RNA sequence: CUAACACGUGCGCGAGUCGGGGGCUACGAAAGCCGCCGUGGCGCAAUGAAGGUGAAGGCCGGCGGCGCGCCGCCGGCCGAG
RNA sequence: GUCCUGACGUGCGAAUCGGUCGUCCGACCUGGGUAUAGGGGCGAAAGACUAAUCGAACCAUCUAGUAGCUGGUUCCCUCCAA
RNA sequence: UCAACCUAUUCUCAAACUUUAAAUGGGUAAGAAGCCCGGCUCGCUGGUGUGGAGCCGGGCGUGGAAUGCGAGUGCCUAGUGGGCCACUUUUGGUAAGCAGAACUGGCGCUGCGGGAUGAACCGAACGCCGGGUUAAGGCGCCCGAUGCCGACGCUCAUCAGACC
RNA sequence: GCUCAGGGAGGACAGAAACCUCCCGUGGAGCAGAAGGGCAAAAGCUCGCUUGAUCUUGAUUUUCAGUACGAAUACAGACCGUGAAAGCGGGGCCUCACGAUCCUUCUGACCUUUUGGGUUUUAAGCAGGAGGUGUCAGAAAAGUUACCACAGGGAUAACUGGCUUGUGGCGGCCAAGCGUUCAUAGCGACGUCGCUUUUUGAUCCUUCGAUGUCGGCUCUUCCUAUCAUUGUGAAGCAGAAUUCACCAAGCGUUGGAUUGUUCACCCACUAAUAGGGAACGUGAGCUGGGUUUAGACCGUCGUGAGACAGGUUAGUUUUACCCUACU
RNA sequence: GUCUACGGCCAUACCACCCUGAACGCGCCCGAUCUCGUCUGAUCUCGGAAGCUAAGCAGGGUCGGGCCUGGUUAGUACUUGGAUGGGAGACCGCCUGGGAAUACCGGGUGCUGUAGGCUU
């Protein structure tokens, strides 16, 4: 026979998105094309990031866009989040912003564009630049999410600051035992 | 074992080494009107007999000996329980022993 | 017999719950028949605020 | 089932070697050690104070902190299916420097010098070390003599 | 087998039974092969032996794929890098053992050879003691012959 | 099958979100609508047992203070690793 | 109701038949009326009897009592697999 | 004289004795996170801009053994927690198809050729087929194959012998 | 600061052994304990001074899940001890000497809450010890059932059968000796190698949705390790008798008294009264005397229900018409 | 060549006995008022210089014991891996590799760092 062991012989990614939009879909079939047809490898992670999940392409929010459009070097590019362009309230100046997502809020069209900024599609950015040059690729901050704070070494192990699961967050509620020095041990 | 009734070591209070009388700790009276005494007194009254579990396998037969330790100094006179390994007979200040004797 | 993480809740069902579970099936009927009720109530005090006092 | 103290089985290990009792030699205490020097563990029992744990007696660290008479070091102990990088803390006395560094670092001064030389001249000097190749060829000479006969000689039952 | 000789075989690429592969010698090889040696019959080949085993059963690892080296261009676009471009300079570079000897045996994919015509003497003994494993120093030259 | 929780996944909106309880207008006991019905839940803030407290700093100028080059405070500037 | 430890032992019978047996004027046998009810009755005492049920009747319900213990657990193909 | 003694000698031992002391094996290393310079900071250490450590700034690529190979990481998670056999090491036991361990491989979860028969032995691990060739084991006949003009000996059994 | 166990040589009573001195003395002593390591101007012995066996936050090791408690290791912040000083010391030279929640007690601060406000007792807290779970990661706990039950287990006993043969039985080998003489007619010590599964053990693989568990009676067949009979070889075989051996299981191997008996012993005939196997042959063949239910009495034990490889008495033995086998 | 003071590795340095030590040293030595400490100026401390290599110590010697380090023992014993090898077993042989220790016989007997003398 082969002793070569089958554990790892299939890879898991994916290779089509399970969402069952249309436009989504239509979206994946233009970009296909093109990183099938181009040398330029922003076409490849951009497929890549339409096929995931809506918990592996988090919100990137207006602020880091902010930030990260104006660190130096990247003035008049095009930034371009996979995911959803949301406002954030507590940035008072918006810059001009050239920008390209699936999914922008109402809020933050509304203030890019009373900012002078424009919005656009995949479509319309593979029009702009097929090739995917003059673009800041970005992405959300994906451990941003409140789970991850339940991930990781458990709590009751040292040096472990892992948020554990319990019902209400109160002063008798896993306090005790685990937690104090008095009260048996401290983790 | 034996422990001279004096002890010249640490204050907590005055924050320096002072002499200390040492005797030793007693438990003091049991009060009846402790939070879980009078708790477990209301759930024994009524029916149901014996409620909380009554110890009966004691099995060891000694118990770790405190020392309590007065600051001498007459301001401060703090206290410290300072318990030491166990031992069954246990004497406070007496008969400093002296090497090389007849017996 | 609790598995490796998760919250470990207290859910209030040790009682026998099944011959007293209130079900809302009659939602729909009570609000046609609350309105119909508040229909008659203003139209027969007639110039007066249906509000009440 | 066995006992769990901390020094079991450890007779022949903590030992000191035969005629080799006394007072410790103080060159291993004058020795000075920064962090990151690669560190052999060797428990003696002369000393009580500080012992590392019959667990690594013979493993090789890496010092991660130096404090007054003792150093703290970074070795890998196999457990039962993983492998932890875990701090211990030594006192200097069951320690010695491991000279698998110095080999090493003798051989990158010598390839550096050898590098920053024979780059002026233009010449391929070899850096990588190739094993033990097979033997060339080469002749045997038999001056004179035949060589010399042999057998097998036969048994004897000596006992 | 033992998870060493396993190991030792899995870096030597003997994974089916009957493969082949060349090995070129040094003192880390012969005690990788001597670990192994049980399991292997290896020899000295002959000219004609790499020759066989090239034209007749050697196939390219290209893109981590088999394919079967049918023109000089697939030997080319893979070790144009190192010089050898055809063929011949790929069975020159192997027989006389060359710099870039890694890397040609590299590409050649683990040779896949029949089962002995004739047969094998005995398997699980050693050649010097009447079998077929171990080293057989230049007799592969008559093993080889009736195996591809 | 109901409830609770966890994680993964698809969907809408996105620092907000949700009308489920109430109200207004054959299939329809559906569907729509409310917005000064967001009361409220969850989230946007943690920590402490509790009283409670509650998430950048620097540079410039003026007034060892002496055996607060530090500066206590004022005006300007950079300004969020 | 002794023994045959006979018959029968899917019987005539969920205890019957045959021969042999004990007692047969007294603590005798028996009909009907009445009393005693389940953790109770009643017992010349065997834990017997209490409607073919007795070291705690029967019937309904709680009730689908619980069980780390047995039994079972319904279509195909492919992949990974202790 | 016979003794202890004492001094050189001699015979036999040791799981819980040892001067010596293998094989197998156990860590570490085989560079870019490394070297070599220039310089700042420190409340630590300080005869000593000493020692150490941290920060900047620059220059070095022959990628510094062989061999093989794309890797790292994060959730959720069923089942399992009665095991057994074998080469070797080995404990109790007289011994066991007995009980108890170590290494590795199997069986269990596994077919298929051989060992007549057989969970574990020898070979060998499987999609459905055609051709060729083998492995272990065989070739009087059952039964594919010695129906070779096979080679060299030993062996008479009134209980022959015949394959882990 | 000193050197220890032991030994040698001296010395009034003095000795085998009191004490004084000299010399050898690598640990042969001591270090609390069990052992192992360790140790000689010390870790031992004797002094002097003492309380680092104290207050405190972190990290790490150890068993480990890489979690607790215990125990331990480097540090760090004070407050000290000692030494002239370097330093050493936060218990015992190292390896064991020990304990969660809840509850109670004590200690600590010009501490927090005590519920509309204030004061004051009380109570609740916060941290640090202690009271303890020895089944030692931590319930509060006496028996009996033969009147017994239920869920299961051949994971686990009592049968047979299996592997093994200690023990039982049986047979060799070597030859010190018995056999007046003589190792070997007939035996055989000290040793030693086996065979059998008719004893007992050992094991627990099969059976716990049951394989009917003692004997006897009846009945067939088988083995040979042969008691007799047929034929032979050997004798310390004169005869008669008897011992040992070979081929050999064809044909026999009984009647009874006692006992439930298997066994055992005895009476009598005998040619001889040999041994055994077939699920310790044989209960849908019988018997039920025994053990092995429920009723009872006695002894001992137990306060008692009741227990007794202790005795004794009474105590249901079911079904063939199927297939196979045989007649 | 050599010594003292401080040493490093700790016998190629130890131990027993014998011989030789010029100069500086190191010693032995002479004392006890003061410092100090004892039964005792033996020790320790303190003040010295009349004498002596006698001892220490230094160098050297012994068909010396020891130690160190080679040969032999020996490719022996043992041993990773392998066979449908042998043997009733015990154990043994073989292939692929690795490879010890006594007895016995030779060689060696301190090297050396820092500071300061001596050999006018
Ligand atoms: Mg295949
Ligand atoms: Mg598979
Ligand atoms: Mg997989
Ligand atoms: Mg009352
Ligand atoms: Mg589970
Ligand atoms: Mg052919
Ligand atoms: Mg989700
Ligand atoms: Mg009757
Ligand atoms: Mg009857
Ligand atoms: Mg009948
Ligand atoms: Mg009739
Ligand atoms: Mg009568
Ligand atoms: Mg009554
Ligand atoms: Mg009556
Ligand atoms: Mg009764
Ligand atoms: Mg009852
Ligand atoms: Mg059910
Ligand atoms: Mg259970
Ligand atoms: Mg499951
Ligand atoms: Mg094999
Ligand atoms: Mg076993
Ligand atoms: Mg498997
Ligand atoms: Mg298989
Ligand atoms: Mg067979
Ligand atoms: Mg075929
Ligand atoms: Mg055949
Ligand atoms: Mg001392
Ligand atoms: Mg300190
Ligand atoms: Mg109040
Ligand atoms: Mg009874
Ligand atoms: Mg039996
Ligand atoms: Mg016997
Ligand atoms: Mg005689
Ligand atoms: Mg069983
Ligand atoms: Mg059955
Ligand atoms: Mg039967
Ligand atoms: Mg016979
Ligand atoms: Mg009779
Ligand atoms: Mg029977
Ligand atoms: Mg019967
Ligand atoms: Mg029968
Ligand atoms: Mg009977
Ligand atoms: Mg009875
Ligand atoms: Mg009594
Ligand atoms: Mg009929
Ligand atoms: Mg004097
Ligand atoms: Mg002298
Ligand atoms: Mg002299
Ligand atoms: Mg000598
Ligand atoms: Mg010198
Ligand atoms: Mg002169
Ligand atoms: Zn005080």
């Amino acid at each position: 026979g082969v002793d070569i062991r089958h554990n790892k012989d299939r890879k898991v990614r994916r290779k089509e998105p399970k969402s069952q939009d249309i436009y989504l879909r239509l979206l994946v079939k233009l970009y296909r094309f093109l990183a099938r047809r181009t040398n330029s490898t922003f076409n490849q992670v951009v497929l890549k990031r339409l096929f995931m999940s809506r918990t592996n392409r988090p919100p990137l929010s207006l602020s880091r866009m902010i930030r990260k459009m104006k660190l130096p070097g990247r003035e008049n590019k095009t930034a371009v989040v996979v995911g959803t362009v949301t406002d954030d309230v507590r940035v008072q100046e918006v810059p001009k912003l050239k920008v390209c997502a699936l999914r922008v809020t109402s809020r933050a069209r509304s203030r890019i564009l009373k900012a002078g900024g424009k919005i656009l599609t995949f479509d319309q950015l593979a029009l702009d630049s097929p090739k995917g040059r003059g673009t800041v690729l970005l992405s959300g901050p994906r451990k941003g999410r409140e789970v991850y704070r339940h991930f990781g070494k458990a709590p009751g192990t040292p040096h472990s600051h892992t948020k554990p699961y319990v019902r209400s967050k109160g002063r008798k509620f896993e306090r005790a035992r685990g937690r104090r020095a008095s009260r048996g041990y401290k983790n | 074992v034996n422990v001279p009734k004096t002890r010249r070591t640490f204050c907590k209070k005055c924050g320096k080494h002072q002499p200390h009388k040492v005797t030793q700790y007693k438990k003091g009276k049991d009060s009846l009107y402790a939070q879980g005494k009078r708790r477990y007194d209301r759930k024994q009254s009524g029916y149901g007999g014996q409620t909380k579990p009554i110890f009966r396998k004691k099995a060891k037969t000694t118990k770790k000996i405190v020392l309590r330790l007065e600051c001498v100094e007459p301001n401060c006179r703090s206290k410290r329980m300072l318990a030491i390994k166990r031992c069954k007979h246990f004497e406070l200040g007496g008969d400093k022993k002296r090497k090389g004797q007849v017996i | 017999a609790p598995s490796r993480n998760g919250m470990i809740l207290k859910p209030h069902f040790h009682k026998d719950w099944q011959r007293r579970v209130a079900t809302w099936f009659n939602q729909p009927a009570r609000k046609i028949r609350r309105r119909k009720a508040r229909q008659a109530r203003a139209r027969r005090i007639a110039p007066r605020p249906a509000a009440g006092p | 089932t066995n006992t769990k103290g901390k020094r079991r089985g450890t007779r022949y290990m903590f030992s000191r070697p035969f005629r080799k009792h006394g007072v410790v030699p103080l060159a291993t205490y004058m020795r000075i050690y920064k962090k990151g020097d690669i560190v052999d563990i060797k428990g003696m029992g002369t000393v009580q104070k500080g012992m590392p744990h019959k667990c690594y007696h013979g493993k090789t660290g890496r010092v991660y902190n130096v404090t007054q008479h003792a150093v703290g070091i970074v070795v890998n102990k196999q457990v039962k299916g993983k492998i932890l990088a875990k701090r211990i803390n030594v006192r200097i006395e069951h320690i010695k420097h491991s000279k698998s560094r110095d080999s090493f670092l003798k051989r990158v001064k010598e390839n550096d010098q050898k590098k920053k030389e024979a780059k002026e001249k233009g010449t391929w000097v070899q850096l990588k070390r190739q094993p033990a190749p097979p033997r060339e060829a080469h002749f045997v000479r038999t001056n004179g003599k035949e060589p010399e006969l042999l057998e097998p000689i036969p048994y004897e039952f000596m006992a | 087998v033992s998870p060493k000789v396993r190991k030792v075989l899995q870096l030597l690429r003997l994974r089916q039974i009957f493969n082949g592969t060349f090995v070129k010698l040094n003192k880390a090889s012969i005690n990788m092969l001597r670990i192994v040696e049980p399991y292997i019959a290896w020899g000295y080949p002959n000219l004609k032996s790499v020759n066989e085993l090239i034209y007749k059963r050697g196939y390219g690892k290209i893109n981590k794929k088999r394919i079967a080296l049918t023109d000089n261009t697939l030997i080319a676009r893979s070790l144009g890098k190192y010089n050898i471009i055809c063929m011949e300079d790929l069975i020159h570079e192997i027989y006389t053992v060359g710099k870039h000897f890694k890397e040609a045996n590299n590409f050649l994919w683990p040779f896949k050879l029949s089962s002995p015509r004739g047969g094998m003497k005995k398997k699980t003994t050693h050649f010097v003691e009447g079998g077929d494993a171990g080293n057989r120093e230049d007799q592969i030259n008559r093993l080889i012959r009736r195996m591809n």
